[PDB]
RNA sequence: AGACCUGAGUGUGGCAGGACUACCCGCCGAACUUAAGCAUAUUACUCAGCGGAGGAAAAGAAAACAACCGUGAUUCUCUCAGUGAGCGGCGAGCGAAGAGGGAACGAACUCGUUGCCGAAUCGGGUCUUACAAGGCCUUGAGUUGUGGCAC
RNA sequence: CAGUGUCAAGUUGGCAGGUAUUUGUCUGCCAAAGUUAAAUACAGAGUAGGAAGACCGAUAGCGAACAAGUAGCGUGAGCGA
RNA sequence: CACGAGUUGUUCGGAAACUGAGCACAACGUUAUAUCGUUUUGUUAGGAAAGUGAAGGAACUGAAAAGGGGCAACAGAGAACCUGGGAUUAUAUUCCAAAAAGAAAUUGCAUGUGGG
RNA sequence: GAUGCAUCCAAGUGGUGUAUAUCGCAAACUGAUUUCUGCCCAGUGCUCUGAAUGUCAACGUGACGAGAUUCACCGACGCG
RNA sequence: AAGAAGACCCUGUUGAGUUUGACUCCAGUCUGGCUCUGUGCGGCGACAUCUGAGGGUAGGGUGGAAGCGCAAGCGCAAAUGAAAUACCACCACUCGGAACGUUGCUUCACUUAUCGAAUGAAGAGACCAAUGGGUUGCGUAGUCUUCGGGCUAUGCACCGUCUAGGUUUGGGAGUCCGUCCCCCUGUGGGUACCCAACCGUGCUGUACUGAACCAACGGGAUCCGGAGUCUUGUUUCGAGACACUGCCAGAUGGGGAGUUUGGCUG
RNA sequence: UUACUCUCGCGUUGUUCGGAGCGGGGGCUCAAGAUUGAAAAAUGCAUUGUGAGUUCUGCGUUAAAGCAAAAACCUGGGGU
RNA sequence: AAUUACCGAAUCUUUGAACGCAAACGGCGCAUGGGAGAAGCUGUGUCAUCCCCGUGCAUGCCAUAUUCUCAGUGUCGAA
RNA sequence: GCGCGGACAGUAGAGCAGGGGAUCCCCGUGCUUGGCGAGUCCGCGCACCA
């Protein structure tokens, strides 16, 4: 509430006392859209493009998160991906589901590598069946305006 | 609530008759369960009885009555010193309190309880064992 | 400690809810002076102790 | 538990026995020389205290026996904290005359 | 000041965990198998699993049977009875009870309530040759009720 | 019998009386605290004593008539002469 | 195979006595069942888990200090000794005897000399 | 966009990606550059519609009946 | 020739792995209801009761009552119909209102259940004052009384009270002005304010690496304030009686389980 | 310290450095080594110079990779 | 009686439910009783550090305190 | 098997195949049985023990 509209902020508290949960990845920030002095709420634009309102008591850091521009440099090498994920978690390399056998994946098997059924699966699919394009509203190459992702 | 069958990932095996996970009910009542938890936790006491006091949507509260079998007041009382004798150790674990008798079917007598007296196993034993008379 | 918080919150919750008359009547005590006088009269006529009996 | 004596004022009222609800079962226990006491009944006193007993009966009846309709009718509780009452006060003060122009006169 | 009443600390006195587990008591709980297949059924309220006690356990003094000229706590035996009971893809299969002859049997008691009392109760010290079912003392516990008496 | 919901009556009363219901008769009994010996079990138990057998007779009979749950095997659970 | 021997430490390695990936006693919760779960992202547990520096008239009393007790490295951290021996059948930076072959370092207590 | 998505667990004030926060995380497909990636939404999926103007569950509501019950009405996702 | 009870092929009322839009199901997901679950204001309806107010072609019934009604009209007689109206009495179905009780949904305002975060539960709110609280008061007007005093409105009072800073109303008293020493000069030490009002809300700092703890100081007989006080009490913040707990119900559901997938046959 | 006035200077094998103080003179300090002696000849066996290897040590690029922690110990800042 | 048999008295190492804390450690503590004890002191006693032995010390629960010590914006209440 | 909507809108009109004059108007054309209850075909969504 003490920050002028149009100011660029990062490390934004979703709830007062959160100690910062929004706009923390390198290069990311929020934009303050407006204040509602009656309700005591501030409306802001998140990096994803969604607009969210939080109590005006939530704290923000002035500026943008450092380290921006990282994803612009091609990795070029499997070894560079290896070192990138070394400090994160065991999630790489990635084996395609159609390269697996039907015992361990719905996409497995066949005498050609193929998904034999539509890869868009329901939101209600149980774990083990919910693989592929999960509850996709649309598929294929996005033409024209990219719609803001996430829920409504 | 009802008992959830503790199978991995809710998966059962064998005949479809045994495939239920969420709809089975524990064959003991909750009062007997509360008495058993009290008795297991404090093995130096003798559980005597219990009664309902309150319940929530999540919880049920039962007050359990327990006796210290080493207290001289208990040991010299002809009304309660029966429980000092070691045959009454953990009687709630064996379904011997009022709640245990209730879920054993022992509130009934005669033709409503013939297959469960003096116990289900006792009646099964005397109904299913092959008798070989000496001269037959 | 948990019990301190619980007794305080119990007083709060007893005040915040709608107390039916059968329970509410016990907050409508006798006045101070009559209470002292009645307590003194009862103290006059207390039972015998163990040794007096 | 309050259920031990929750019925006692009603039983006293039904039999037309003067009763008082007083503070602190521990003070009652102090009177009879005990730790606590739920209730005490006076059956008779000597002549030196007949007048005191009668005056006590009168004031006790004023508070309790004569007020049976109110006592039977009166719901309690519904009390706000100090912070809530002050907040309602401040709100009524802020919106003290917002609708003054809506009035025809 | 202090009280009680809710909860802690320490001292003192004690108890539980483990083992056994044939039989017994409480839960939990299959599948092979049989149905000439198989899913209900069957195997089986069994095995495996988790708890608990004893010298036996459990049961047990009618909210019982009967429908009689009536019986009379429990348990067990023969029998009722593989049943002109019943259950059952009414298939495979399953499946008791009362009465009757018997074993046992000194088998009966307690509380709570009611109503008449109301600390007469308990524990602890200490005397009696005595951690007395005794005397004395004792606020310690108990009147938010222990103990007596009665159908 | 169990979970959950819902929940009495008061002996002008309840429960039972093996085809659901509503009536009105009859009969038996009085649930929702508790203790209790014997007659029964010991279907892979123990302690101290006993008695036997139309049983087996060292590849049999317990795995074990013997320094046998031993020697040996297995990472181990166990296996086991 | 039989008989009889052989491994010597203030300092070497470990432990007393560190933290790591981790483990899981307590506590609490769950489960018909604890033989289940949580238990280092500063950190147990609705959670009152600290028991003694001081003083003050020899052991009795008590301030402030937030987040219980352990374990997990014989290659990480750490750790005061090293040469000579004609000293063995076999041990040795471990044994050697007042000329300790000898030379050191380092703990813990005590005794003196001296202090400014 | 975190009272989230994916997701472990028989269960809990339980667990993982998350010591994170869209330049993040999770789920697929293709397989370096280069040059390109056409047409088809009928089918089956997936998705949305802030009509869901038909269809249902039990929960309710009413009526008939001495009552057990019978009928009627309401009834959400979803399907259409 | 040996090595292995053919692995090919068939048969069996033998399997197992895998698939699915096979049969029969189960977790998971979603959805409805009840529950958790409290307060107060309103809104739309429903129920009970008073009561409007009209009225297949047209001139709704259905009955007593063919005569009186102040007046004087309706026929048993004129007009119809798939039905012919009197004076007392006689309403179909809709529409309309309270004024009470209950309440099914629902808007809003709440806050104590509950949910979500944070924190070493580290400073909440008020004093700025009610549509507040109380015999641990005082009146008034009704209305009751067990005669002691209540209840409902109404007012007065008590609970109940202090502030950085900003702006302006009154007070003198020491010496900006100047003063009190030492060396025209230089330097060193201090005060140059208090009260009251409105605002404000608990406020001594600001608009590329410092130090800060175990107060001094001032009063009263060691306490006190310095360092305000208070508590119808919630650690604080955000939601909030829904979205979270249990039960019941429907759909979905190869993610998973079980099982089946005839026979004859050159 | 007119050091850098229009070719600044110093220095590495090597990627530098300097008015935020180069270079020269004179000093302070740390780390590696030297040299002298005590040990020590009383021991050991039957000698004092150079060149090549050798990582103790000194010199304090890949990275969307930036390369543990604690005990113990050390010193100061405050106070006695 | 190194006989046997039986049984009342005794002994009974390290562990193990194992329970002061640990553990591929014959490890390490706190409290409390003891033992031994060099150098100094008048052979004797005494004895710091070190060393040895006994006892108690897990968690929970019950009872209890000749009436122990406390906590709570729980409820009261002093005179 | 149960319920719905429909045999274009209905309480017999509308769309429009074929008709006169200059795309306009006008002729035509059109689910059963009973005094508003009981059957036939399409679909939908739902039930499935000979
Ligand atoms: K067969
Ligand atoms: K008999
Ligand atoms: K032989
Ligand atoms: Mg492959
Ligand atoms: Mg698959
Ligand atoms: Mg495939
Ligand atoms: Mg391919
Ligand atoms: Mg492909
Ligand atoms: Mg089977
Ligand atoms: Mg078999
Ligand atoms: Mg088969
Ligand atoms: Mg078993
Ligand atoms: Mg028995
Ligand atoms: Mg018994
Ligand atoms: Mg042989
Ligand atoms: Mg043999
Ligand atoms: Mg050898
Ligand atoms: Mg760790
Ligand atoms: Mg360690
Ligand atoms: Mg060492
Ligand atoms: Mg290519
Ligand atoms: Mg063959
Ligand atoms: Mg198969
Ligand atoms: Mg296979
Ligand atoms: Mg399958
Ligand atoms: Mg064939
Ligand atoms: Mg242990
Ligand atoms: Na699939
Ligand atoms: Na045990
Ligand atoms: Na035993
Ligand atoms: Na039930
Ligand atoms: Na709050
Ligand atoms: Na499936």
């Amino acid at each position: 509430g003490q920050i002028t509209e149009g100011c660029i902020v990062c490390n934004v508290e979703a709830k007062p006392g959160d100690r910062g949960t929004l706009a923390r990845a390198s290069g990311d920030y929020c934009i303050i859209i407006s204040h509602n002095h009656e309700t005591g709420r501030t409306r802001l634009k998140l990096p994803s493009g969604q607009k969210k309102s939080v109590p005006s008591t939530s704290r923000a850091m002035i500026g943008i998160i450092s380290g921006g521009g990282r994803i612009e440099k091609p990795v070029l090498k499997a070894g560079n991906s290896f070192y990138r994920f070394r400090g994160k978690r065991n999630c790489w390399p990635k084996v395609r589901g159609v390269a697996r056998n039907p015992v361990e994946h719905p996409h497995g098997g066949g005498n050609h590598q193929h998904i034999g059924h539509p890869s868009t699966v329901s939101r209600h699919s149980p774990p083990g069946q919910k693989v592929g394009l999960i509850a996709a509203r649309r598929t294929g190459r996005i033409r024209g305006g990219k719609a803001v992702k996430g829920a409504w | 609530g009802g008992r959830k069958r503790p199978v991995h990932k809710g998966i059962t095996y064998g005949k479809p008759k045994t495939s239920g996970v969420l709809g089975m009910k524990l064959n003991k009542n909750n009062q007997a369960v509360a008495e058993q938890r009290l008795g297991k936790r404090f093995g130096n006491l003798r559980v005597l009885n219990s009664y309902w006091v309150n319940m929530d949507s999540t919880f049920k509260w039962y007050e359990v009555i327990a006796v210290d079998p080493m207290c001289k007041t208990i040991r010299r009382d002809p009304r309660i010193n029966w429980i000092v004798n070691s045959v009454h150790k953990h009687r709630e674990q064996r379904g011997l309190t009022s709640a245990g008798r209730k879920h054993r079917g022992l509130r009934h007598k005669g033709h409503k309880a013939s297959k469960l007296r003096p116990s289900y196993r006792a009646a099964w034993r005397r109904n299913n064992r092959i008798v070989f008379l000496r001269k037959r | 400690p948990t019990f301190v918080t619980m007794q305080r919150k119990k007083r709060v919750l007893q005040r915040r809810l709608k107390v039916p008359p059968a329970l509410n009547q016990f907050t409508k005590v006798l006045d101070r002076a009559s209470r002292n006088e009645a307590l003194k009269l009862i103290k006059k006529y207390a039972p015998e102790t163990r040794k007096a009996r | 538990p309050v259920e031990l004596v929750l019925w006692m004022p009603n039983l006293c009222r039904a039999n037309k026995i003067p009763y008082a609800i007083v503070k602190d079962m521990a003070r009652l226990g102090d009177a009879i020389g005990r730790k606590t006491a739920t209730c005490v009944a006076l059956t008779d006193v000597n002549a030196e205290d007949e007048a005191t007993l009668k005056n006590l009966i009168r004031s006790v009846n004023a508070r309790f026996l004569s007020r049976s309709d109110v006592i039977r009718r009166q719901w309690g509780g519904l009390q706000l904290s100090l912070r809530s009452r002050a907040e309602l006060r401040k709100k009524h003060a802020r919106n003290a005359g917002v609708d003054a122009a809506a009035i025809i006169q």
